[PDB]
């Protein structure tokens, strides 16, 4: 299992409704859940990234 | 039965045992606010009854304001409705009949609502389709509202899974028709809940002030002659001490008769100890100990004792 | 007003009247836990005004912490909005003027306000948007909040659907200049709301101990070997017995002036009653220490009495 | 500080800042009710320890119920935990060792404790998950509740935490045995939180009744001498009117050990102050004032005064 996050539901629905409302299971806040190196630096056009991380560049100690 | 403060997160699941364990904490807070000067299991304010059906064996309650030993306020003008009619044909006796008001005991571990026709006692009723106008300007709507499941009982049965708070007492008259006892005191919470006690206290006060005025009229303006002060006037100041230092407290308490009885006991038992040394040839402590939910053993003994000792 | 109570079960669902009635119920319990705060009605603990706006014939409030008879508590340091400017430029007749703090009566079929220009009945419940710090976290989100509708009115106008409580008078100084009354004890008191009385209570407490050391020292030659009776050696000891049991209690009702004054009525009245008998040839009986909306006729006559009667 | 009661109408999102503020306002109401009578930084209710482990210098708390000078009810029956004390011989003396209860200060931005982010300001909230059901039904589930953070620091370490409330005083016996002395008294909301004021009140009442019945028996010799008084009979009437008006209040205030001790102290002050004048050849008029921070500086000197003056 992976602790996923958002998918933002398109009506917020936690307006406390006067004319018609329902409870039994679906209650929440505004964001749900869904349970179900040696790399270089700032050079040009296309190969900066190690994808999302950027390390392997300032261990000058140990 | 513990009480848990619920935690209000954001982005979680709501469950009704956050609302219930929220709501049951404030009543327990108000209980411990109330138990800091006062020290008893509280009682009845303003019981009223109907008497028309009394040629038959039928009763009808009309207005109750009752508070139980767990801080549960029962109101019938705003909160709840009237408990139903009890039937008295199951008693042939002419003797004492004591009607208590009973509430089912609060649940421990699951199942407490009066849907389900199986024979179990601890219940709280559910009323629905109650049109409630919101205080915003809009229309009304059908909500569900908690109703307590009250009833009247007989106090000679077995009351093991209920609560007991006595209300009235019936004695059959000599012609067979039922009548209500004029001398019955439920466990009080405000002195305007039983008028005959107020009648006896009003009579006590005018009994008192004339005893004061005769003694004030027995004082001339010559406070010099000690010889006429050493015999016939050597206890009159002892008596005027006691009658002057306990009147304006008692008049204060009977101006606005809206307080708990412990205040009134703590004045009558103060005056009665002071007016016991003058005629101290009788029993040394006949003053009744206020340990009671039963004031019939309490206040008519004190008023009869003061009505003697003003002599 | 039929204060209902909601029922949360596994099928109950969310409405505004679910929460409004549960809000009102614990307000209503706060009166039912008062057995002395119902004896005297609801009070006033702080009310402070400005005088520099009076030559301009304006008037503006600074601090107002007032209990109202319906149970609603107002606090301009924990709620936020202060009442606006009371335009005095309609009073030509320069007699005295009284000032009340109004609050419009709750319509049980109308409601809150939306934009004001809708009806002819004045309404409570004004809205506001305040950035609120969420506790136990790191958010600052906007929540619509509640701030009451408070206006300062004169106590002579066409009274209408609003509660009242007075806060001050307006005397007219002989230069055509308004100012404030120096003697007006504010109505529905709760002790520390008016600072002028506390000074006179301090002076009374010291004036008691001024006489008491003299009455102590005049006895110190008697060697504690009395005769059986003497004409003053019983009238000496009453003025010790009436001070040595009301000094150490009245001392402790004066160090902490955060307390209802009804407890102070009963402790000055006993001291007055124990001294009316000590010297009387004029049929003078005590002032009535009853709570009222006008405490001008309870405490200042009692303070005039007790300075005189002690000597 | 600011408290923001929410507006309830048919627009708002279900934001968590409503419920925390609405629950925070009810504590302020329930404390303004409690300040109508008493005036107090709050005191303990029950504090009982276990003298089994004490040969190994580890102290534990079986039951604690206290309050705190901001009005925060702590129970160790619901909303409970407590860690023990690790070592005691870190202090090398007995008379200085005393244990306190500590609940850290309010951080006005942050909140609970969810990780190892140990700051210079501690937290006072936590989280926990337990099994909760109350509703219409029989099924239990799990929801997250809010539990306080308590610890047992000692008196002389620091005060960046709360403490301000002692609970005991550990001294050793000469054989290396730490044990609690009886002469320690916390600040008290109720009597019988300390088990050894009650014995030293019962011996007071027992010695009061004997020295009343003694002079009542003398008075039964003096019923031959009603109108024949002497210095013995006059001062006997003084002393008897001291004792008899004040016994029946004390028999009330020793069978309700659930009240605030102000009521006991106000009556014991009158009982002490009435009897000063009879042995003011031996003494002075020094009577101990009231001090709700260390009550052991008040009650045993007054109770040792009374047993001297009644003899």
């Amino acid at each position: 299992h992976d602790r996923r996050r958002i998918p933002l539901k398109t009506p917020l629905t936690m307006r406390v409704h006067h004319p018609v409302s329902l409870k039994s299971r679906p209650v929440m806040g505004d964001h749900a859940t869904d349970v179900n190196s040696l790399l270089p630096d700032a050079r040009l056009s296309c190969r900066p990234a190690a994808g999302s991380p950027q390390l392997g560049r300032t261990a000058v100690m140990r | 039965m513990k009480i848990y403060r619920p935690l209000w997160e954001d982005g979680a699941f709501l469950m009704p045992q956050q609302f219930q364990q929220q709501a049951a904490w404030d009543v327990h807070l108000a209980d411990s606010v109330a138990r800091m000067g006062l020290a008893h299991p509280w009682g009845v304010v303003a019981a009223e009854f109907d008497d028309s059906l009394l040629p038959l064996s039928r009763l009808n309650a009309t207005r109750l304001i009752v508070r139980f030993p767990d801080g549960t306020l029962i109101d019938t003008e705003r909160a709840d409705n009237l408990p139903p009619v009890c039937d008295l044909s199951t008693v042939s006796d002419r003797s004492l009949v004591d009607i208590v008001l009973a509430l089912p005991l609060l649940n421990a571990n699951g199942g407490n609502l009066d849907n389900g026709s199986e024979s179990e006692r601890p219940r709280r009723w559910k009323s629905e389709r109650v049109n409630v106008q919101e205080l915003a300007g809009h229309e009304q709507s059908e909500v569900a509202v908690l109703r307590h499941n009250l009833t009247l009982r007989m106090a000679h049965q077995e009351n093991a899974a209920w609560l007991t708070c006595p209300v009235t007492r019936l004695v059959r008259d000599a012609q067979g028709q039922w009548c209500r006892d004029p001398r019955f005191i439920p466990p009080l919470l405000t002195l305007s809940a039983s008028p005959s006690l107020m009648t006896e206290l009003l009579e006590l006060l005018h009994h008192l002030q004339a005893r004061r005025q005769r003694l004030m009229s027995m004082r001339r303006e010559n406070n010099a002659r000690l010889a006429d002060f050493a015999v016939a006037d050597v206890s009159l100041f002892w008596l005027l001490n006691a009658l002057n230092s306990a009147e304006p407290v008692l008049k204060e308490l009977l101006d606005m008769p809206y307080r708990h009885p412990e205040l009134l006991y703590r004045e009558l038992a103060r005056l009665a100890g002071s007016l016991l040394t003058f005629s101290l040839e009788h029993n040394v402590d006949a003053v009744p100990a206020y340990h009671h939910e039963t004031p019939e053993n309490v206040f008519p003994p004190l008023l009869s004792l003061l009505n003697r000792l003003l002599e």
